[PDB]
RNA sequence: GAUUCCUACUGUCCCUACUUACAAUUUUGUGAAACCACGAGACAAGGGAACGGGCUUGUUAUUUAUCAGCGGGGAAAGAA
RNA sequence: UUUAACCGUACCUAUACCGCAUCAGGUGUCUUUGUAUCAUAACAAAUAUUUUAAAUUAAAGUAAGUAAGGGAAUUCGGCA
RNA sequence: UAUUUAGGUAGCUGUGCAAUUUGUUUGUAUUGAAGUAUAUAUGUGAGUAUAUAUAGAAGAAACAAAUGAGCCGAUCUUGGAGGCAGUAACAAUAUAUGUAUAGAUAUAGACUAGGGUUUUCAAUUUAUUGAAGUGAAUCGGUGUUAUAUAAAA
RNA sequence: AUUGUAUAACUAGUGGGCACAUGAUUGUAAGAAUGAUGUGCAAAAAGGGAUGAACCUUAUGAAACAUUAAAUAUUCUAAA
RNA sequence: AUGUGUGGAGUUUAGCCUUAUUUUUAAGGACCCGUCUUGAAACACGGACCAAGGAGAUUAUAAUUAUAGCAAGAUAAAAA
RNA sequence: UACCCACACAUGGGAUCAAUAGGAUACCAUAACGAUGAAGGUCGUAAUAGAAUACGAAAGUAUUUACCUAAUU
């Protein structure tokens, strides 16, 4: 029904620098059997 | 603006009350909440001050893989139990959120109950990490909602 | 080593600005512009086919030539003072 | 067609397909000049040359 | 730099024993990755693409749904 | 003597530089108190930072110690 | 009037269902079109038709036409979200009254290269907003040159 | 014995094969290599050989009822 | 991919086909799909999960088949 | 208590359908730069101003046109 003041409640300004942090590159730039 | 999944029956004697996205785990709330539901409001508040100064313990139930033995769970017959904090505290601010609005509309404190309890998830809150060989791995939190109505008993 | 042991050592600064392009791109040893190659008259040609569309004409102010191409679709308004003395030249 | 992209290679865990190069942004690392790709061209483009009228 | 022998010396060994700190075992907070056809319990022999978790005949486990170890197997994972 | 024009004068020396970062790595020069019978090593001044889970009890690890009698019989080799 | 014929990998031919746009004809809709979710009937099958809930502005059928015309796979492309898992890995000084009494770890301070308001103060909780702050005849550059463009030691 | 026979035009896939019965060449021998005649698997269902690409009965749309073949009749398992 | 409420089974066995109002059970059948291959459930390769995108279309020159107009002749060559 | 199934109600995400001050192709007209200082760049101007956009000390709505720039004693 209502929300209340607590120091739980979410922050508008954590909002800003988490897009923020959603943007980057996802893909960059002995052994078996061995004889001579 | 989460609506409630309870059904009224009698729009007057029944109290609600919110929290929308808490920065609290959401694995570690639900853990708490399992056991609140068909209790005095009186019992509720007595049994959540007793975790934080670890008298008394939670039975963890469905996400319980690797939690310590101890024999304060012998009371539900288990056999694993934990005391977290910050959850409680979540939860203990809920619940004089209800007190106080029952004295103005100038209810009985005695005669309430807990009738619907119910978290869910939420939208995610997005991270980083640096580790070794120079890679990036995300380091995400996740919240929840946190739902809960009073009613007074018959 | 050559990885991160050898990144401490590179403090010196070697491109500064140009006078004509506004890049910075003037080598301040070789004495020349890496982008507009400052000292000659001419402008060096671009790279490749994209570089031609950053800097075109058209992109820019055109103080002048928004001007001249007015003129041509509608005639020139006349100065009056400046219209009565080109009729007194021989 | 407007980019620069060549294929990496084998050996790295990834497709043939040619790659974005450069670095700096979420493009670089993404596909190209494809028709199964995003914002690549089609095959078989269509064309002016088609025959637009008939004989009677 | 490469190789052999004497003297001294010693837990390298006969044959291992005891003490302390830091990680580990127990609690709170922040909170990832490799890998994943299906995996719903495990074996003996058979035939088969000539070394089966599943197919065919036999022998068999089960603490209210755990916790801490270990490296026999998954012809274990990495790299057309 | 209405004589001496134009530009920079805050702050940081490593949690205010470079290594994708509040990274045990790297980076030019100078100054710095007292005991210290060759010095070195070590300690103290000066100055700057800092707040609250349990414990005589696991196994196997990473470091530091001690060992009766024998003295290279261990091992490719006195490697440690 | 199949009392005679009917399996089938590679492969060849015939009859049919689904989608977007174009000419002509017929018709639906604010007492409610398109989409989506559950049932029922019907077709050997690709599929079709109806009923109930939700939503709010345009869509269907017949005779002919034009194709960017039907996905389980390509270590396929882009986005969203699982298991393993609250698991690995990291952080955790004392006081009954305190702007103090103690404990603990680390040598410290100036010029240049690089950084550019991080400086100082006020208000609200290593953050956000707003003001204030750099004063040169004698401290650096601007000057000379290193055998036809060179010095902040 | 056969109601047709004969003639033209256009065009695809394939050119690594293997097994059983009869009889051979090389080789000490091989689930080895290479030829000859017939039929199969590849591309072939159901029933039986416990299980098996090629062994034995056997020609092909959807079903119901009776008769046999191959093989079986202590029990698993229909049948003295 | 998850949360709350109500109802139901058992602890010795996921999902599928046939026949049954003992349908949260019983008896028979039934190894995971795609692909190279003489031969794949294979200790041969690709695939953890959903949505949207995604590959024999166009043009020139020849030939055969079907259709339409005229026929010892046939034709929208540029242009007007 | 955990594991599985059926139904009803709520979270998570942006697919489907409908719209559109945007693009693509063909045709027609034009085919006008600069020492009388061009094209391009750097710095400044708003009563309370950051991005975008317009404008030069005559500066955020018929004349002026800061400094480099072929840049030219
Ligand atoms: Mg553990
Ligand atoms: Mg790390
Ligand atoms: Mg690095
Ligand atoms: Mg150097
Ligand atoms: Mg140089
Ligand atoms: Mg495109
Ligand atoms: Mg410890
Ligand atoms: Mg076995
Ligand atoms: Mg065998
Ligand atoms: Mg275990
Ligand atoms: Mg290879
Ligand atoms: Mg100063
Ligand atoms: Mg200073
Ligand atoms: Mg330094
Ligand atoms: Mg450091
Ligand atoms: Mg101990
Ligand atoms: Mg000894
Ligand atoms: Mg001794
Ligand atoms: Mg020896
Ligand atoms: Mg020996
Ligand atoms: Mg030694
Ligand atoms: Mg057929
Ligand atoms: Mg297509
Ligand atoms: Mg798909
Ligand atoms: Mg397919
Ligand atoms: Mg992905
Ligand atoms: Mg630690
Ligand atoms: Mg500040
Ligand atoms: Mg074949
Ligand atoms: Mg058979
Ligand atoms: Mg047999
Ligand atoms: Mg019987
Ligand atoms: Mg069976
Ligand atoms: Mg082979
Ligand atoms: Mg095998
Ligand atoms: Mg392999
Ligand atoms: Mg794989
Ligand atoms: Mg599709
Ligand atoms: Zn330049």
């Amino acid at each position: 029904f209502s929300s209340n003041y607590a120091d739980h409640k979410i922050d508008l300004l954590s909002v800003e620098n988490k897009d923020f942090p959603k943007k980057q590159k996802k893909v960059k730039d002995n052994r078996d059997r061995d004889f001579g | 603006a989460i609506n409630f999944a309870y059904d009224v029956v009698d729009p007057t004697k029944v109290i609600k009350s919110q929290i929308d996205s808490a920065r609290v785990s959401f694995k570690k709330t639900r853990e708490t909440a399992n056991t609140l539901r068909k209790r005095s409001l009186l019992n509720a508040i007595s049994y959540l001050n007793n975790v934080v100064v670890k008298k008394e313990c939670v039975p963890m139930r469905r996400y319980a893989r690797g939690c310590g033995h101890t024999r304060q769970a012998r009371a539900f017959n288990q056999r694993k139990g934990r005391w977290p904090k910050k959850s409680a505290l979540a939860l203990l601010q809920v619940l004089e959120n209800i007190k106080e609005q029952a004295v103005e509309k100038g209810l009985e404190v005695e005669k309430l109950d807990l009738d619907h309890v119910q978290i869910c998830r939420a939208p995610k809150v997005f991270g980083r990490i640096f580790r070794a060989h120079g890679r990036v791995n995300p380091f995400n939190k996740s919240p929840c909602h946190i739902l809960v109505a009073a009613k007074v008993r018959d | 080593s050559k990885g991160t042991a050898s990144f401490g050592k590179k403090n010196k600064r070697n491109h500064t600005l140009c006078k004509r392009c506004g890049k910075m791109s003037y080598h301040k040893q070789l004495r020349k512009c890496a982008s507009c190659a400052y000292p000659q008259p001419k402008m060096r040609t671009p790279g490749s086919i994209k570089a031609r569309r950053r800097n075109a004409l058209g992109t820019g102010r055109m103080r002048h030539l928004k001007k001249v191409i007015h003129e041509h679709v509608h005639g020139k308004k006349v100065n009056p003072i400046l219209a009565a003395f080109w009729k007194t030249i021989k | 067609m407007q980019h620069s992209a060549v294929s990496w290679g084998t050996g790295r865990a990834i497709a043939r397909c040619p790659r974005i190069g450069g670095g700096g942004s979420r493009r670089s690392g993404q596909g190209a000049f494809a028709n199964f790709c995003r914002k690549g061209r089609m095959a078989h483009p269509t064309t002016t040359m088609r025959r637009w009228c008939r004989k009677i």
